[PDB]
């Protein structure tokens, strides 16, 4: 609730031209998020397929005993928060106030974010990009 | 009783325009004010 | 109470010094007005404008 | 209570703390002018706020 609040772009396959963003959802748990969920080794969880799937054979549902509760949010919805957060990266990163804004393309958001503290003004980002 | 609602999220998504112009979602009403959090500072001694 | 309006990003003319922004965006249309965050919309700017370098999408001035 | 006294003048700022005595209403028109960056024509016309 202190993440989202306002206001996405929304998620279109072209974010920034041309900044190849992996953080797009392919469609729901984007690609880099898929990398750091595949490479992390979790033997869990079971939600009406993993209990039975372990019954076909961690034991949060077999000693009982201990028991793991689900994390309040389905993965598609945490993905929805952070995907609207990726939507608000461009316009909210402007700012001029948090949060009552905006819809600006991601490229121009990094030329103003880059104009800001890497204080190279407009003649360098014009000539050239690629960056 | 009457389970299973899925009430998310939903932000008021401004749409991204294409050309030199770009849309923006400015508001109209102030509507201030909340009470907010306790910060605990101590124990009972 | 959110109302989606339209930018630029600034202005130029035959000669090219710019505007935008002190500090909030735009420069709307009808005609070029500037009460930004939060409510809307001001008059001709006159103190709502630093004057940076020009950018692309020429003459208004994105 | 002295902190509530220093809300108005210290919330100005221009340095913490070497200031001030400004009425609380004008302190919230400058605090409101700041980040809710609505400048003076809105807080003039109108208040009530």
């Amino acid at each position: 609730a202190s993440v989202k609040s306002s206001q996405s772009s929304p998620i279109i396959p072209g974010f920034g031209g041309d900044f190849n963003l992996t953080l797009l959802e392919p469609v729901a748990r984007s690609a880099i998020e898929d990398l750091l969920f595949d490479k992390v080794t979790i033997a869990d969880p079971g939600y009406m397929q993993g209990y039975d799937d372990c019954m076909q054979q961690i034991c949060a549902q077999y000693v009982a005993g201990y028991k793991v509760l689900p994390p309040l949010m389905d993965v598609n919805m945490e993905a929805a928060y952070t995907s609207s957060l990726l939507g608000s990266i461009a316009g909210v990163g402007w700012t001029a106030g948090l949060s009552s804004f905006a819809a600006i393309p991601f490229a121009q958001s990094i030329f103003y974010r880059l104009n800001g503290v890497g204080i190279t003004q407009q003649v360098l980002s014009e000539n050239q990009k690629l960056i | 009783m009457r389970l299973a609602s899925i009430a998310f999220n939903h932000p008021i998504q401004v749409d991204q325009l294409n050309s030199s112009y770009f849309k923006l979602s400015i508001p109209t009403n102030f509507s201030f004010g909340v009470t907010q959090e306790y910060i605990q500072t101590t124990i009972q001694k | 109470n959110h109302i989606e309006v339209v930018s630029a990003y600034g202005l130029c003319d035959a000669a090219n010094p710019t505007n935008c922004i002190a500090p909030v965006n735009g420069y709307f249309i009808k005609t070029n007005n500037t009460r930004i965050v939060d409510e809307w919309s001001y008059t001709g700017s006159s103190f709502y404008a630093p004057e940076p370098i020009t950018s692309l999408n020429t003459k208004y001035v994105a």
